[PDB]
């Protein structure tokens, strides 16, 4: 009754969505072959997994993932990896010439010539689910791929399936590991035309990821393997209370509601607390009390920013695990004791607990320690204006003398949607000084 | 898969290929008859951007060695790497356009465009992807310089969605006694700024300076520069020849690295730049090498890099060597030394980190920069042409073969008017 299409645009959504799809088949205990040892007992659907993992008539259980790329090397590394025959070859779409780093490639040129099969491959996906929800668009924010063809099929997904909502889980870009230099005017470009086509978008910064695994893992070089790891573990359990039992966050909707005031103001922040080290697995545990405090630490936090200076919208704690719900009204009192957070000055409800009693899992060889007490705390507030703030501050010092622009008029593009771009984005910086202002 | 289409026009394109070519197949662990005989999988992955994989794993290159005169074909073929190359793919007219620009732009070049057309269509056609084109070729000469820039717009015609790469040789009276010399860098410096998208600024007169200064030569030979823009040339393509952060698969390099379509002449330098035979005795570490990187007697272009702001760097870092030390070094240069970097363009500095070193070296840094200072090149070429064009000295050479005198002063507006464009983005301030 309730189904979701994954799909991963771009080098940066295709591996995070690889990563992503292993922890899913690790927490639901699915063999690589697609086939389950216990839940097959029943052999048929709709066991809270059928939103993600299609069963077909051999026991498969294929995932609704669509993985775009418009160059072939990603989806070669998923082709060859251990989950090889999960995927089927036909919703693994590869391209021939890259966006190369591009909005305009990808928006205009190079994306408009791919455009249709990826719409083929979703409505052929669509055409099996009977009670979808809407899509987990994953991609990134620098890259060409990842803004331009992603903005294209939000404008496409938008024209064509109007009654459904659709997430995001965008990639901020980073200065620790970037591919290019123009990334600020493709994350402006794509957030100016994925403002009116997304619901919910969870965009994560390698940069807080970046420094989350040197102060934790203990990784000075951490490569793209242990940021893929920690971003599955992140959005495995972001998702764990849509793809398990119902407590909270159990539909898209649900999600759309519980922390999206505004159609523009729809940034939610993620906090994840344990975070440990594999060598330091058994020097001691973590109390439920703890691990709420530090998701109100602001270091550990999916985005590099400080939530203690903006004012809290919602809070929807997510508790996975063997966690007593008696402590956790415990830890809510003593973090409501704190007036470091703020509300804002309507009903402001509260710290939306929900609790689910299946252990985390983390991925065997990975660098991520195996917990008992796991917790997510979905936040909207107005801390992620400062991250806006910080795009736009390199968008006005890159464009204060046009530099790269004809990268982009050259490629379809006009000279006054950079201008459109900046202007929308000033007026999300005021919607959130207006909310952030009481 | 994408793949690059390489050119060599003239002797000096030729020649430097010929050494480039080697180096590049010494790294790939390819001998000269095709065959891989490396120890690693690394250098066959990503292969297929210069080497034309035949039937049963025979790796030609894509090169197609271009000239009006068959004495450079005969000297490549005498070496060891003429049976490494496509014997169709040699091109060489009946006499050379000798020094003249217009000789090798207007008639032998306009000529033989036909037939070398007819050998980029024939390597073209069998392509899955084309990336993009790769021109060595010397400013100087006549069928270099007037057939390449022939040649560049030939193949802006026909291909227009293509990238287009050169790495042009600017001559020097410090290494050639020709006079037209700056007849020949002027006119194609002009075919340069408007017809091409990247551009490598070799100067023969920085060569010089480094073979006479730093490696101690009395009379440095041609082999010795070559050697310096072979080392320099292997290194600057290790980005396009291996799998990495950053990649830079030519319209990447070109997205990043040129931010006005004008000002696409980049720097590059090599920072443990040895001569033949004496390479085993240098100490190789982290920040000797990124000192050694950014110094102006190191860099490979005539020009001053402190009098100027890098817009733009690309340091690629090869051999084993701790990452966390090199962003550490490069960060600490970035933010020390912030007066010679613009700060209208956040995060100019990429680091690449490649674990294949170039053959003869452990460790070794190649850094490609557009900076700001490459208009004192200009300058200098420019001020050369006028003083061998406000007297008209020769132009009878070049009116007689059909070029109206027109074009000489607008090959001197168009790069006055580059040189203006670099100062005026190294004047501005965010
Ligand atoms: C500062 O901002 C905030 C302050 C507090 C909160 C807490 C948060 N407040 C809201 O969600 C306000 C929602 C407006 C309506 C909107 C107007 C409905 O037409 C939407 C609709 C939804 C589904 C189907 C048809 C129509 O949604 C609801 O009634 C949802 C629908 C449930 C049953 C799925 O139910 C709830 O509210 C829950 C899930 C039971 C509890 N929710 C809360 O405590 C959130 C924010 Cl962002
Ligand atoms: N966390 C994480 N980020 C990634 C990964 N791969 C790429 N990125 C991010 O992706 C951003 C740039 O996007 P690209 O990697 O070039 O992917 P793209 O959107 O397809 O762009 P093109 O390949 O040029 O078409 C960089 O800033 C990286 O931060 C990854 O595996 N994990
Ligand atoms: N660095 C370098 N420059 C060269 C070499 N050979 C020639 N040159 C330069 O390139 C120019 C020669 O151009 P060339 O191809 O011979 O044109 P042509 O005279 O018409 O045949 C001269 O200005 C030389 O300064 C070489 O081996 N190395």
């Amino acid at each position: 009754m309730r189904e979701c299409i994954s799909i991963h645009v771009g080098q940066a959504g295709v591996q995070i969505g690889n990563a992503c799809w292993e922890l899913y088949c690790l927490e639901h205990g699915i063999q690589p072959d697609g086939q389950m040892p216990s839940d097959k007992t029943i052999g048929g659907g709709d066991d809270s997994f059928n939103t993600f993992f299609s069963e077909t008539g051999a026991g498969k259980h294929v995932p609704r993932a669509v993985f775009v790329d418009l160059e072939p090397t990603v989806i070669d590394e998923v082709r060859t990896g251990t989950y090889r025959q999960l995927f089927h070859p036909e919703q693994l779409i590869t391209g021939k010439e890259d966006a190369a780093n591009n909005y305009a490639r990808g928006h205009y040129t190079i994306g408009k010539e791919i455009i249709d099969l990826v719409l083929d491959r979703i409505r052929k996906l669509a055409d099996q689910c009977t009670g979808l929800q809407g899509f987990l668009v994953f991609h990134s924010f620098g890259g060409g791929t990842g803004s331009g063809f992603t903005s294209l099929l939000m404008e496409r997904l938008s024209v064509d399936y109007g009654k459904k909502s659709k997430l995001e889980f965008s990639i901020y870009p980073a200065p620790q590991v970037s591919t290019a230099v123009v990334e600020p005017y493709n994350s402006i470009l794509t957030t100016h035309t994925t403002l009116e086509h997304s619901d919910c978008a969870f965009m994560v910064d390698n940069e807080a990821i970046y420094d989350i695994c040197r102060r934790n893992l203990d990784i000075e070089r951490p490569t793209y393997t242990n940021l893929n790891r920690l971003i599955g573990q992140i959005v495995s359990s972001i998702t764990a209370s849509l793809r398990f039992d119902g407590a909270l966050n159990v539909d898209l909707t649900e999600f759309q509601t519980n922390l999206v005031p505004y159609p523009r103001i729809h940034f939610p922040l993620a906090t994840y607390a344990p975070v440990i080290s594999a060598e330091k697995a058994y020097h001691e545990q973590l109390s439920v009390a703890e691990i709420t405090n530090a998701c109100f630490e602001p270091a550990n936090q999916m985005v590099k920013c400080d939530p203690r200076h903006g004012k809290y919208m919602a809070c929807c704690l997510l508790y996975r695990g063997d966690v007593v719900p008696k402590d956790v009204n415990a830890a809510i009192a003593t973090i409501k004791t704190k007036r470091t957070i703020q509300f804002v000055d309507w009903c402001p409800t509260g710290f939306k607990v929900g609790i689910n009693y299946q252990p985390p899992t983390v991925v065997p060889g990975g660098d991520l320690a195996k917990v008992q007490r796991a917790v997510c705390m979905l936040s909207n507030t107005t801390a992620i204006a400062e991250a806006w703030a910080r795009l736009d501050h390199k968008f006005d010092l890159m464009y204060a003398k046009r530099a790269f622009v004809h990268w982009y008029v050259g490629e379809g593009m006009e000279e006054g949607e950079f201008s459109e771009a900046r202007e929308d984005m000033a007026a999300l910086e005021k919607d959130y000084e207006e909310v952030g202002v009481d | 898969m994408r793949e690059i289409v390489h050119l060599q026009i003239g002797q000096c394109g030729n020649q430097i290929g010929a050494k480039f070519w080697e180096v590049i197949s010494d790294e790939h662990g390819i001998d000269i008859a095709g065959n891989y005989c490396g120890n690693a999988s690394l250098q066959l992955e990503r292969i297929n951007v210069y080497f034309n994989e035949a039937y049963s794993h025979k790796y030609v290159p894509r090169s197609i060695l271009v000239d009006l005169e068959p004495g450079t074909m005969d000297s490549v073929r005498s070496s060891k790497i003429g049976p490494l190359f496509r014997p169709d793919n040699f091109i060489h007219g009946n006499s050379g356009a000798g020094n003249n620009w217009a000789k090798g732009h207007y008639t032998e070049g306009a000529e033989l465009i036909e037939n070398v057309m007819d050998v980029v269509r024939n390597e073209c056609e069998s392509c899955d992807c084309l990336q993009g084109f790769q021109l060595i070729h010397s400013l100087g000469g006549g069928t270099g310089s007037g057939m390449g820039t022939l040649l560049i717009n030939k193949i802006r015609e026909e291909y227009p969605d293509r990238i287009m790469n050169t790495f042009s040789v600017v001559p020097s009276p410090k290494v050639s006694d020709t006079v037209v010399e700056p007849y020949n860098a002027i006119l194609s410096i002009h075919q340069l700024i408007e017809n091409t998208d990247e551009t490598f600024c070799i100067d023969n007169e920085a060569l010089y300076d480094i073979c006479f200064r730093t490696l101690k030569l009395t009379n440095p030979t041609y082999g010795d520069l070559n050697h310096l823009v072979s080392l320099t040339m292997s290194g600057v393509t290790t980005s396009l020849r291996f799998p990495g952060q950053l990649n830079a698969d030519l319209r990447k390099l070109a997205v990043n690295m040129v931010p006005f379509p004008r000002l696409h002449f980049f720097m590059p330098g090599f920072a443990p730049l040895t001569a033949r035979g004496s390479q085993q005795y240098r100490a190789l570490s982290v920040p000797e090498l990124t000192q050694q990187m950014f110094d102006a007697r190191n860099m490979m272009a005539a020009c001053d890099p402190r009098r100027g702001r890098y817009l733009t760097v690309a340091c690629i870092f090869r051999g084993r060597m701790s990452t966390r030390e090199v962003d550490e070094q490069l960060l600490s240069v970035q933010t020390k030394n912030s007066s010679y970097f613009v700060e209208w363009i956040p995060n100019n500095v990429k680091v690449a980190v490649c674990d294949i070193p170039p053959r003869g070296l452990k460790m070794a840094a190649t850094f490609i920069g557009n900076n700001t200072a490459i208009q004192e090149l200009f300058i200098r070429v420019s001020e050369q042409f006028s003083a061998m064009f406000r007297r008209k000295a020769f132009l009878h050479w070049y009116t007689g073969e059909g070029m109206d005198e027109m074009e000489f002063s607008e090959a001197e507006g168009n790069t006055n008017d580059l040189v203006s464009e670099y100062q005026q983005y190294q004047d501005a301030t965010a």
